[PDB]
């Protein structure tokens, strides 16, 4: 099982970036796609999640109205869009796979993908 | 194509002596008369069923197989002179042929080589017999009881095989059931002859009766009964 | 979206260790279905604990995903010096919007 | 007749104990059932005299 | 009083006195053949917590000889011991472990409190199968998780845990069909008189008669004949 | 020998399902290994097919002459 | 025939179980063979009748 999040870079403040994550080696539209970030130095944020089927979504209140998820079913991978992305976001998102009862949170972790504002 | 395995596949059922004597046994055997699947190797290896057993018998002018793979692992390798026996992880070919986690290791047309496979508690045992023959287009018809030779406590969940054939001989694979059988021992306790109870009416009362000889009249063998056809 | 846990934890080898995490409101019970991850340096947070007590392969066994007086905990039988690692903790509540502990640091003496 | 037997009925045995257990409440059955048929041959023997 | 002459000594201790034993899921089978076999050691060694057999008297073991004995040796918790045993079902009797129901042998098991535990959880047993296993078999697309579960679960042993200890337990599976004997006890064997009435035991195979010259031709592996009877 | 179905309240009678004897009738394997096979108190149904009285024969051609019996089946059929 | 005993060989149960045990299997073997003796007589009885 092999979850693998790219889209991190070097941006500006009060623009935007997406992220993606793409499944291999399973199903991806069987299970919950989480996003956890964390800033270098820090714990771990609960950011956002997206339902099996992409009728629900859910975001931590600190980026709702900033975070958009969406999924294609058919190419097996999911899209996280951060609007008026702040310069104090210098975090590293992870995509995570939830197999477990609620799919709130995730079990399988990929690598990380860098997202520093400046 | 297939071919009539008429009365080969019998063997000696277990490791006791017996002679002028009829014995009744009932045991994973090749009925008679079955159709046995026939296989060429000119100008053919493919996986097959294991089931219950499986009886296999083989014609050689060359001596081209020389092995079985049995599994979902046993590996069986006749390489010229010396037998190869193996249930190592070995790595297998989408095609497995010969050129012309191990838990047990050994190493040691023209002619008839018979043999018996079945897999009893984790037991793999196997019978075989070599004759002499003169026949070129199918086997030979006659009969001859193979003895056992080989028994492997592997635990080998096999449900499937494949047979080895060296590249640079027709085979034949049928399958055993748990047939009973009247066999024949002569006085040198050798058996002759066999009755297969279950291949037809006459055989029925020969194996009722404890008798290759039915003389004339009327004789109860069985009981008919309607069988279910579903669960209520 | 209140979630706390104890800073660090300091254990000798072979030793027990309990760490826990908790809510600021209510108690923690399996209705939370509470998750514990485990972070070494470089390496992305790894699940160890799901659902309040299912344990994952990948995880040694001597881990335990038990739950305290109202708290979720992670413990071991017996830590060794390749558990040093940052620990995290995760509860659910209303919905699928769940809320990271301040972390644990478990080191090895 | 149950013979000692939990029951008279094969399948009420079969239905309720494991081998272990049927197959002792069953050889009950099979030797009182025996006893019977040897019992009504041998009549039958006598009565066909 | 007639055995083969082997002076070989059956390798119980490196069953027993083994550095370590296999998990109950993936037990281990060692073959013991080719040996004098001396089960008084076993029987009246005062270390094991249960000895118990379900096929012969433990004392007669050493009269009596076999074709072949299998040593399955691995480690179960405590409260398991009572699930080996033939007509027992329970998690390791169906999903690790399973005996046939006419089980002939012995079942030696002892604590390991003060040797295996630490928390020791070198040890898995089968948590989750599908079906039960068949007599000495040795056995959510990818995506752990609820209701997706990895199938082995460790023991967690420690020197605090008598049911929750972990105990070692060797069963000693016998084949005992008369043929062939490879493992006989320390019986010292006589010479064989012919043509008078004796007493005789061969290989463990007792009766009263006169032993004479035969010209019976008896299979390289038939170690016995039989009469009508089913006698010698 | 009767149960009530325990969804719907109806009564169905419980006719265990047909079974008999079976018996082979043949000349001496001296002479013929030819057989025919009598399903005993049977109808032909479940099972050159002639029904007698005492079963279901088959393989036995029925023949309008009479003759001398020879080995007996039943019901006046020899 | 082995009548529900272990052996129908009366000496292998000998050389394979003490008393306590031998004598359950042996009372299996006895009471299957006079079942046996009592038919072959009775047979005769009425056989030479
Ligand atoms: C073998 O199979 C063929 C069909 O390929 C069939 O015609 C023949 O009767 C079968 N023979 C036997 C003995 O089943
Ligand atoms: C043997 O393997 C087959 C799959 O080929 C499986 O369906 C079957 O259950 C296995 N047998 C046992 C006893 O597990
Ligand atoms: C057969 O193959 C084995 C390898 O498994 C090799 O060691 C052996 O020497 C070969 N024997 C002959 C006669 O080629
Ligand atoms: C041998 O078994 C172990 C488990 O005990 C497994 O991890 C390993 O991959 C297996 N080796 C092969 C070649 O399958
Ligand atoms: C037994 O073997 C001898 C040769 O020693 C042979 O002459 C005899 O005919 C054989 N007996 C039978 C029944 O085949
Ligand atoms: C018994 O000893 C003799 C030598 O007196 C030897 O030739 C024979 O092979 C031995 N038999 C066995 C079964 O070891
Ligand atoms: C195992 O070791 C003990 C010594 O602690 C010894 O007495 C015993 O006989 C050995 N067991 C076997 C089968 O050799
Ligand atoms: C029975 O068969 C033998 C040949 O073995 C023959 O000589 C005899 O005449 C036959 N008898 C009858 C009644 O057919
Ligand atoms: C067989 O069934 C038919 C109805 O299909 C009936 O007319 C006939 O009399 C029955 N014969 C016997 C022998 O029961
Ligand atoms: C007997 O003769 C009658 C004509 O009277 C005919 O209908 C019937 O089929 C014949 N039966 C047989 C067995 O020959």
């Amino acid at each position: 099982v092999q979850l693998v999040e790219s889209g991190g870079d070097s941006v500006q403040p009060g623009g935007s970036l997406r992220l993606s994550c793409a499944a291999a080696g399973f199903t991806f539209s069987s299970y919950w796609m989480n996003w956890v970030r964390q800033a270098p130095g820090k714990g771990l944020e609960w950011v956002a999640n997206i339902k099996q089927d992409g009728s629900e979504k859910y975001y931590v209140d600190s980026v709702k109205g900033r975070f958009t998820i969406s999924r294609d079913n058919a190419k097996n991978s999911l899209y996280l869009q951060m609007n008026s992305l702040r310069a104090e976001d210098t975090a590293v998102y992870y995509c995570a796979l939830s197999s477990g009862y609620s799919g709130y949170a995730g079990n399988y972790w990929g690598q990380g993908t860098l997202v520093t504002v400046s | 194509a297939y071919t009539n395995s008429f009365t080969r596949g019998v063997y000696y059922p277990d490791k006791v002596f017996r002679s002028s004597v009829l014995h009744s046994t009932q045991d994973l055997f090749l009925p008679f008369f079955s159709n046995v699947t026939w296989f060429h190797a000119i100008h053919d290896n493919p996986v097959l069923p294991f089931n219950d057993g499986v009886y296999f018998a083989s014609t050689e002018k060359s001596n081209i197989i020389r092995g079985w793979i049995f599994g979902t692992s046993l590996l069986i390798v006749n390489n010229a002179t010396n037998v190869v026996i193996k249930v190592c992880e070995f790595q297998f070919c989408n095609d497995p042929f010969l050129g012309v986690n191990c838990t047990f290791e050994y190493v040691s047309f023209k002619n008839l080589r018979e043999f018996v496979f079945k897999n009893i508690d984790g037991y793999f045992k196997i019978y075989s017999k070599h004759t002499p023959i003169n026949l070129v287009r199918d086997l030979p018809q006659g009969f001859s009881a193979l003895e056992p030779l080989v028994d492997l406590p592997i635990g080998i969940n096999i449900t499937r095989f494949q047979t080895l054939l060296a590249l640079h001989a027709a085979y034949y694979v049928g399958y055993l059931q748990p047939r009973t059988f009247l066999l024949k021992y002569n006085e040198n306790g050798t058996i002759t002859d066999a009755v297969d109870c279950a291949l037809d009416p006459l055989s029925e009362t020969k194996c009722t009766l404890k008798s290759f000889t039915v003389e004339k009249g009327i004789y109860q063998t069985s009981n008919f009964r309607v069988q279910p056809t579903e669960s209520i | 979206a209140v979630v706390t846990q104890e800073p660090s934890l300091t254990v000798s080898p072979g030793g027990t260790v309990t760490l826990t995490c908790g809510s600021s409101t209510g108690a923690v019970t399996s209705g939370h279905y509470p998750y514990w991850f485990q972070q070494k340096p470089g390496q992305a947070p790894r699940t160890l604990i799901y659902d309040t007590s299912n344990k994952h392969s990948w995880t040694p066994a001597r881990f335990s995903g038990s739950l305290l007086g109202g708290k979720a905990a992670l413990t071991l039988s017996g830590a060794r010096p390749e558990d040093e690692a940052e620990y995290y903790c995760l509860l659910s509540y209303s919905g699928a919007r769940g809320v990271f502990g301040g972390g644990t640091k478990l080191t090895v003496l | 007749s149950n013979f000692g037997a939990i029951s008279s009925v094969l399948n009420d045995i079969l239905s309720r104990l494991d081998p272990p257990e049927a197959e002792v409440q069953i050889d009950r059955l099979i030797t009182g059932r025996l006893q019977s048929l040897q019992t009504y041959v041998t009549q039958q023997l006598i009565r066909a005299a | 009083v007639r055995f083969p002459n082997i002076t070989n000594l059956c390798p119980f201790g490196e069953v027993f006195n083994a550095t370590r034993f296999a998990s109950v899921y993936a037990w281990n089978r060692k073959r013991i053949s080719n040996c004098v076999a001396d089960y008084s050691v076993l029987y009246n060694s005062a270390s094991f917590s249960t000895f118990k057999c379900y096929g012969v008297s433990p004392t007669k073991l050493n009269d009596l000889c076999f074709t072949n004995v299998y040593a399955d040796s691995f480690v179960i918790r405590g409260d398991e011991v009572r699930q080996i045993a033939p007509g027992q079902t329970g998690k390791i009797a169906d999903y690790n472990y399973k005996l046939p129901d006419d089980f002939t042998g012995c079942v030696i098991a002892w604590n390991s409190n003060n040797l295996d535990s630490k928390g020791n959880y070198n040890y898995l047993y089968r948590l989750f199968r599908k079906s039960n296993l068949k007599p000495f078999e040795r056995d959510c697309n990818g995506v752990e998780g609820f209701n997706c579960y990895f199938p082995l679960q460790s023991y967690g042993f420690q020197p605090t845990n008598v049911g929750y200890q972990p105990y070692r337990v060797v069963v000693l599976s016998f084949e005992l069909l008369h043929a062939p004997a490879t493992v006989c006890g320390p019986k010292k064997s006589t010479n064989l008189v012919k043509n008078k009435c004796v007493n005789f035991n061969f290989n463990g195979l007792t009766g009263t008669g006169v032993l004479t010259e035969s010209n019976k031709k008896f299979l390289p592996f038939q170690q016995f004949g039989r009469d009508i009877a089913d006698t010698t | 020998d009767a149960v009530r179905d325990p969804q719907t309240l109806e009564i169905l009678d419980i006719t265990p399902c047909s079974f008999g004897g079976v018996s082979v009738i043949t000349p001496g394997t001296n002479t013929s290994n030819q057989v025919a096979v009598l399903y005993q108190d049977v109808n032909c149904t479940e099972v050159n097919v002639f029904q007698t009285r005492a079963g279901c024969l088959i393989g036995a051609e029925h023949v309008n002459n009479s003759y001398e019996c020879d080995i007996p089946i039943g019901a006046g059929i020899c």
